[PDB]
């Protein structure tokens, strides 16, 4: 339930081909930016840095919860469909 | 008559059975007076 992990903006590069290593079974990689994550406070902080390194980039703007009406009594209505059979 | 102070007087619940309560409330269904409705036949409808 926690949100604190979605509060800043992150910029990572598509998944490359990850193949077994023929010894061990490992997962070998020839993609250097298979591990880069980097991070922003804000979206046009990320695309700019996007853009001052030439890197082409895909932008999806932040989902937000909407505010939801939560009342307690609802769970105890006299002609709604609300009231709970079990608490 | 006389007042008297010696004697219990609640003795009829001696032969009460097993279904004296659901049969008095059975016989308090012709007074009662018609219940409100919720408008459903259930939350679940």
């Amino acid at each position: 339930s926690g949100v604190n992990n979605t509060k800043k903006w992150k910029m990572e590069f598509d998944t490359r081909e990850r193949w077994e290593n023929p010894l061990m079974g490992w997962a070998s990689t020839a993609d250097p930016l298979s591990n880069l994550v980097l991070t922003f406070s804000t979206k046009e902080d990320a695309v700019a840095f996007a853009e001052k390194n030439g890197w082409s980039y895909d932008v999806e703007e932040r989902k937000v919860p909407k505010p939801k009406s939560k009342s307690y009594g609802a769970n105890f209505s006299w002609n709604k469909r609300t009231r709970v059979s079990t608490k | 008559e006389p007042f008297d102070n010696t004697t219990y007087k609640n003795l009829q619940h001696h032969d009460y059975s097993t279904y004296t309560f659901l049969d008095l409330n059975l016989d308090l269904s012709k007074f009662r007076m018609p219940q409100p409705s919720s408008g459903r036949e259930s939350p679940r409808h």
